[PDB]
């Protein structure tokens, strides 16, 4: 490809899904980069903290 | 008068206007003529219809008709010529003289001269968007109905406004369903669902500055008339403009 | 070659001289599209027209 100075260039990358019955997104959510800290209540809905584990 | 007949004139806005008077020989006077000749043992009467053109205005011209008239002679039946007429610029009506001739051959080989040669006057009887906001009118340079395979293909547009402010205009395609009976409610789903999935933009966001080529490719096939996702705006006074026109055959 | 927005690119083009006893560079001098007109005096001294001459 190439990009002058503010040409934008779309890249269409193909890729294929996910299946899931292979993977399971419901699993350890946002896992920490260092075990321990305070432990304190998520202040989160349960149902919110599906939908923030699949979006990340 | 044996010979019942009508004026139709289509008035289309690729500068064309076209004219076709249909004749057809109803019963009022059939219902006695074809029992007289039923007494006379007849009951396929043959009128030869061949003699027919137009006329335009004072000076009285044989128009070029788009089809064809050889000699016309049968029983009961009815016709209607196309002829190509040239749309005015405005409303300058021009009155028009129909003219015909049938050489009623009747029964026992029975000449009679007639013909339906009188005038009448030939009224109809009835690219590009505005903007809302600038003197800014959108128009496509190249051909609104085009051919292409599932590959890459050119577009281009015009902007022409006044040169107060004669700038800041972006484009997005917005690629989404619009969110939305039951049959209609699959139908206007299934029509959004293939305008946000048919084509892609390969260079939204594409500031403006007269001319830009706008890049697209499209993915499935279909008619795209009024491809309307893509949406320009003025980044002053955000206004959803859109242009709605052109429209891509992919086969 | 290639430029992109504003990356100016000097093209370094080879050429030969010209030979002063070959060409005669002190001919009729910026000859006239169409010829006749007024006639009037050139105002100039006939140096300043030698020099005038030469870089036409």
């Amino acid at each position: 490809y190439h990009v002058e100075a503010s040409h934008t260039s779309r890249i269409i990358v193909p890729i294929k899904k996910i299946d899931y019955k292979k993977y399971n997104f419901e699993n350890t959510p946002i896992p920490r980069i260092f075990p321990g800290r305070q432990f304190i209540q998520s202040g989160l809905n349960e149902e919110q903290t599906i939908e923030m584990r699949q979006k990340f | 008068l044996l010979n019942m007949r009508l004026r139709n004139i289509s008035l289309k806005s690729e500068h064309c206007i076209l004219s076709s008077l249909d004749f057809q020989t109803s019963k009022a006077s059939e219902q006695l003529t074809k029992k007289f000749i039923y007494p006379q043992e007849h009951n396929s009467f043959l009128k030869l219809n061949f003699q027919e053109i137009s006329y335009k205005l004072i000076d009285g011209t044989s128009q070029i008709e788009l089809d064809p008239i050889c000699p016309l002679k049968v029983p009961l039946t009815a016709f209607s010529y196309d002829s190509i007429s040239a749309t005015f610029k405005l409303v300058l009506l021009p009155k028009s003289t129909q003219p015909h001739r049938v050489k009623i051959t009747l029964a026992y080989e029975l000449e009679l001269h007639p013909n339906l040669k009188l005038p009448v006057r030939t009224s109809w009887e009835t690219s590009l968007v505005n903007s809302k906001l600038s003197n800014v009118k959108f128009k496509f340079i190249n051909s609104n109905i085009k051919v292409i395979k599932g590959e890459k293909f050119t577009m281009r547009l015009q902007i022409i406004n006044s040169s107060s402010s004669p700038l800041d205009l972006v484009v997005y395609y917005n690629n989404t369903i619009n969110p939305i009976t039951l049959e209609n409610q699959y139908q206007l789903h299934n029509k959004y669902r293939k305008i946000a999935e048919g084509i892609i933009l390969l260079s939204n966001d594409y500031k403006i500055p007269y001319f830009a080529d706008l890049r697209f490719i499209g993915i499935m096939s279909g008619y795209y008339g009024t491809l309307s996702g893509l949406k320009v705006l003025d980044l002053n006074t955000n206004e959803l403009i859109e242009v709605g026109n052109g429209a891509s055959v992919l086969i």
